[PDB]
């Protein structure tokens, strides 16, 4: 999880981390509802975390110089609750190339990264650059990148701070009221509008829905959205998802598809999705398009009967059970 | 198959989840004919408690402890323990079972289990020389032999994916909704699974997949391995340097999730292109995953790898619940109850067929219920007028009597309203308000055996049942008249209709007893016995009205004592004559 | 009751008023949690002023 340049340097400032003074509302970067104003040789510095621990990985070359100058780099790998000592950081800054006092306060810094990092449950760190005033000795973190583990949120009373965006642009209002409504359930319930696409996915599971995705991508199609409904998620959320789809433009089939469910209720999960294609419908919605049901998992009968009914109220409806491979519904709405 | 056997014994740590999970275990336990996986449950809040699982039809009872260490003590079989709590407590639960010397395989199912704790779970498991699988992982599934976590579905799903006998496939996903469906497509165009593991959906997981394929490759039973990834880490390029790096006797099929390269190092495009490379069957969609398996599942047959042997076995099916036999007819429960007055079973309640809210809105009152729950039919205004004026009248009589001293004390005693009141209703019998009934009987008996033999009624009622039920009172007399039988009596005889033979002896007896001793009046219960009599309400609901009339009154008491904030009620002891023996030594034994 | 309350009064019942939105998120978590007569009876004698021992 992304966050924002001032929870980042409120994190290094928490663990001494030399930061330039910053306010958030001389530089003018923008955080458009949220700007940031902060005081303005180079180094660099990153913690990167992996399965045994994290890698500090350091460089004398800061700046925008380090693309060339990666032989420069100096690593260490942290094994996981085994934090290096002050002076094999001032010995690993003393292999890139920093000399006497400089190492020490260069290796002094690294070990409040390395604070910082175990203590805020971070994914990585990268401060490019790291600056020096020489005339004074005085060191400032100019560029902030900091990734932490959002999950651990609980632990954190001080993480007064949301995460950025997974998509470069914030969400719309459908995606933030899907968010609402998964924060607020047990289950979950994800919605990512993408620009155009006449194909629309209602699709169960993650897994599930990226093999649905990847299914229209290479039959040619274009994706109208990403969703996914998933660990049994009540069924006016699954309805609310339902609806948010079909206020969707220009969309000519709807896929309704998802593997062999292991938990999820599907005549629970089907009557969401069913009140909700008859909401649409009579909204004047559906016309015209043709919806692609498949689907297995518990009450599996009950559902997939519950929505080839849908066909007498006029729904350009086919339903399938598991006999029809999962992904082959994509073909059959790709031909149509 | 691989990690979960015949042998394991596990431990369920955490509350509903972990039960459901335990009842879906036990469905498969019944399929493949095993007993119980499940021996333990461990959760705090639940701790002391049992849990009713069924096996088939088969209740099993499975007890629920404080901590591991008293689990364990009692169940030194467990060797497995599936974590189900959530992410805040399931890492600590995860570490006190690695370190339990019984434990050999940890299972987590949670969600949200932040990376720093999944990672110190791994180096601790590898110090122990234990397993973990997950976090995120639906469970693990050995073909007729175990299943741990809900891993499967259905019952209907277990019998379709043959998961009653091992056949050739291994099972290796990320995605636990994938993995069912892998199950799937083994079934359908190979000859079922030997194991179906879900590594879980996180960064970190407790085991990668070389670490399953490692354990594949030694199971004689799998002859081909269903890996399922995504975009992500480096786990499958992993796997592709695992099927390189030496001959292996499995064949690995594998669909990656991820080759949304057109929309917005651990690329989809790079993970199929290493596995490819390796040697692994990769289709271009998972729509042709099916095809893959089509295609290993021939080359064994022809191979000599996989037998043509047919499924020669008569599978048992789940038993229906008791209501879905008696909706077919095709058993006999003899119900515990009969009920005529009341049906709950809609909306609304029905009281002797009527809707209880469609009552109020076309205008009825209390009167009226009491009425349709105790006789069955709808009162006459007539009725309903004189029911309103026996119950107003009888509501209270001050703190004095029985039921009002009873509700007083329970509430002085510091007892809640309900059960204070029952205390006080306790009192309602022969000598205070409960002589509804018996006046009615025998006034109605005095009518038709009596008629004009009232020294003969008195005579055998003497020589027969003693005082006359409503008959005299402690502080009402002829000198100080009891002005709710005078207000009742010229109700009835002045604003009525109705014709009351059995009210009419009771005045007649009255002016005999009072002859005899002053106090002797015709009281309420004697007054509302017969006018009920006379106006033909069943017998047993005659009480009825005292009963309930005088909860007004003891509520009443009850509330006032509370608002007062009375001390408890220790009776003054000048009040008490103790009677008692004299004193004694006690002799020796 | 509640209707009754609503269209046949001009009463103003806060206690009532919260319980019904109470129940439209309780009913989200699970359907069976929804304002029962007790709280219903509890909420319209409060917004009434009964003495608070006498509502049971
Ligand atoms: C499965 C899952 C829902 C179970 O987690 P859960 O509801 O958080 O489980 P818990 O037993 O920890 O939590 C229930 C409550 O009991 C409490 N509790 C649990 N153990 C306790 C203990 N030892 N002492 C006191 N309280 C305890 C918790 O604090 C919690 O209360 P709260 O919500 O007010 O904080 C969750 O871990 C999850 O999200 N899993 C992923 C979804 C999934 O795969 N589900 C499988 C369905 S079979
Ligand atoms: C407790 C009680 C029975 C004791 O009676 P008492 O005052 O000591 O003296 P008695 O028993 O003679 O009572 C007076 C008369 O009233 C009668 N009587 C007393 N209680 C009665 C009752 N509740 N209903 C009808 N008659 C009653 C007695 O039978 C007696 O009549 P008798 O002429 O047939 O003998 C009463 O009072």
């Amino acid at each position: 999880a992304k966050i924002l340049e001032g929870p980042a340097m409120k994190l290094f400032n928490k663990w001494g981390i030399p930061v330039p003074n910053y306010v958030v509302i001389l530089v003018v970067k923008a955080h458009i509802g949220q700007v940031i104003i902060a005081e303005m040789a180079e180094f660099y510095v990153s913690i990167i975390g992996n399965k045994d621990g994290a890698e500090l990985l350091i460089s004398k070359h800061g700046g925008v110089d380090i693309e060339d100058n990666w032989d420069s780099v100096r690593r260490i790998q942290i094994e996981l609750d085994e934090n290096p000592t002050i002076e094999q950081l001032t010995e690993l800054a003393k292999d890139a190339g920093f000399e006497g006092e400089i190492a020490e306060r260069v290796g002094k810094i690294c070990s409040r990264l390395i604070l910082c990092f175990d203590n805020e449950d971070a994914q990585s760190i990268e401060i490019n650059p790291l600056v020096i005033r020489k005339s004074d000795m005085r060191f400032a973190a100019l560029d902030a990148v900091m990734n932490v583990d959002y999950d651990a949120r609980f632990r954190h009373a001080d993480w007064d701070f949301k995460p950025v965006s997974e998509i470069g642009r914030p969400f719309t209002e459908a995606e933030q009221q899907i968010m609402e409504i998964d924060s607020r359930i047990k289950g979950s319930v994800k919605f990512v509008e993408v620009p155009g696409g006449e194909i629309a996915l209602l699709t169960a599971g993650g897994g599930a829905s990226v093999f649905y995705a990847d299914a229209v991508v290479a039959r040619g199609g274009t994706i109208a959205n990403y969703a996914e409904y998933s660990g049994d998620p009540a069924d006016w959320a699954v309805e609310a998802l339902t609806e948010t789809i079909c206020r969707l433009p220009n969309i000519k089939h709807i896929i309704v598809g998802g593997a062999i469910a292991n938990f999820t209720d599907v005549k629970a999960t089907f009557s969401g999705i069913i009140n909700g294609f008859r909401e649409s419908k009579s909204k004047g919605y559906l016309e015209g398009v043709k919806i692609w049901v498949r689907r297995g998992g518990p009450n599996e009968a009950q559902g997939l009967a519950a929505i080839k009914q849908l066909q007498e109220e006029g729904f350009d409806i086919h339903v399938y059970d598991r006999s029809m491979p999962m992904t082959d519904i994509v073909d059959l709405a790709m031909k149509s | 198959s691989i990690l979960a056997n015949k042998d394991t014994r596990a431990v369920i740590i955490g509350g509903v989840a972990g039960v459901n999970a335990a009842k879906r275990m036990a469905q498969f336990d019944f399929l493949v004919n095993r007993p119980l996986t499940v021996q333990a449950f461990v959760y705090p809040p639940e701790a002391g408690q049992q849990k009713e699982i069924f096996r088939g039809g088969e209740l099993k009872n499975v007890t629920v402890y404080d901590s591991l260490a008293p689990a364990l003590e009692e169940h030194p079989d467990i060797n497995t323990a599936l974590i189900y709590l959530g992410a805040s407590r399931a890492a600590q639960a995860a570490k006190e079972a690695l370190e339990s010397p019984n434990i050999q395989l940890v299972s987590m199912i949670t969600e949200g289990v932040p990376e720093k704790d999944a990672k110190r779970l791994k180096k601790l498991a590898q110090k122990l020389g234990k397993m973990l699988n997950g976090p995120s992982s639906i469970g693990i599934m050995s073909a007729g032999e175990c299943r741990l976590g809900v891993i499967g579905g259905e019952f209907k799903n277990l019998k379709l994916c043959n998961l009653y006998r091992q056949g050739s496939f291994g099972v290796l996903t990320k995605s636990g909704g994938l993995s069912n469906e892998a199950m799937w497509l083994c079934a359908q165009n190979g000859d079922g699974i030997t194991s179906a593991v879900a590594i879980g959906g996180d960064a970190y997981p407790g085991t990668d997949f070389v670490t399953y394929l490692e354990m594949f490759e030694k199971d004689p039973a799998t002859k081909a391995v269903v890996m399922i990834g995504e975009v992500g880490g480096n786990l499958e390029e992993e796997a592709a340097e695992w099927l390189a790096a030496e001959p292996r006797r499995i064949k690995l099929i594998a669909a990656i999730g991820g080759t949304c390269q057109e929309v917005l190092a651990g690329s989809a495009r790079s993970k199929m292109n290493a596995l490819r490379d390796a040697g692994a069957y990769v289709p271009d969609t998972f729509g042709g995953l099916s095809k893959e398996i089509k295609k290993v599942y021939e080359e064994l047959i022809a191979a000599g790898e996989i037998s043509t042997e047919i499924d020669e076995a008569v599978l048992p099916e789940l038993p229906p619940r008791v209501q879905e036999v008696m909706k077919q007819g095709e058993v006999i429960v003899e119900p515990l109850i009969r009920t005529t007055i009341s049906d709950d079973r809609g909306e609304e309640p029905r009281y002797a067929g009527y809707a209880a809210s469609e009552l109020c809105s076309k205008g009825y009152g209390i009167e009226d219920v009491i009425g349709l729950l105790w006789n069955k039919k709808l009162p006459t205004r007539e009725e309903s007028e004189i029911i309103k004026r026996i119950v107003m009248i009888s509501a209270d009589h001050g703190p004095a009597v029985s039921g009002a001293f009873g509700s007083i004390l329970a509430a002085c005693a510091g007892i809640d309203m309900p059960q204070a009141v029952s205390a006080g209703m306790t009192m309602i019998g022969p000598r205070f308000g409960g002589a509804v009934t018996n006046a009615g009987k025998y006034f109605k008996m005095a009518v038709e055996d009596y008629p004009n033999d009232i020294p003969g009624f008195l005579s055998w009622m003497k020589k027969n049942v003693g005082p006359v039920p409503g008959i005299g009172h402690r502080v009402k007399s002829v000198k100080n008249p009891d002005q709710r039988v005078k207000y009742l009596v010229s109700y009835i005889k002045n604003e009525t209709s109705l014709h009351t033979p059995c009210l009419d002896y009771a005045l007649e007896v009255e002016k005999v007893t009072t002859a005899k001793k002053g106090n002797l009046i015709l009281n309420v219960d004697g007054t509302i016995g017969c006018i009920l009599m006379d106006l033909d309400f069943p017998v047993h609901s005659l009480n009825g009205f005292f009963v309930l009339a005088r909860t007004i009154g003891m509520i009443g008491h009850w509330i006032d004592q509370n608002n007062q904030n009375s001390r408890l009620i220790r009776l003054y002891d000048y009040l008490i004559n103790y009677a008692v023996k004299p004193e004694q030594e006690v002799p020796e034994k």
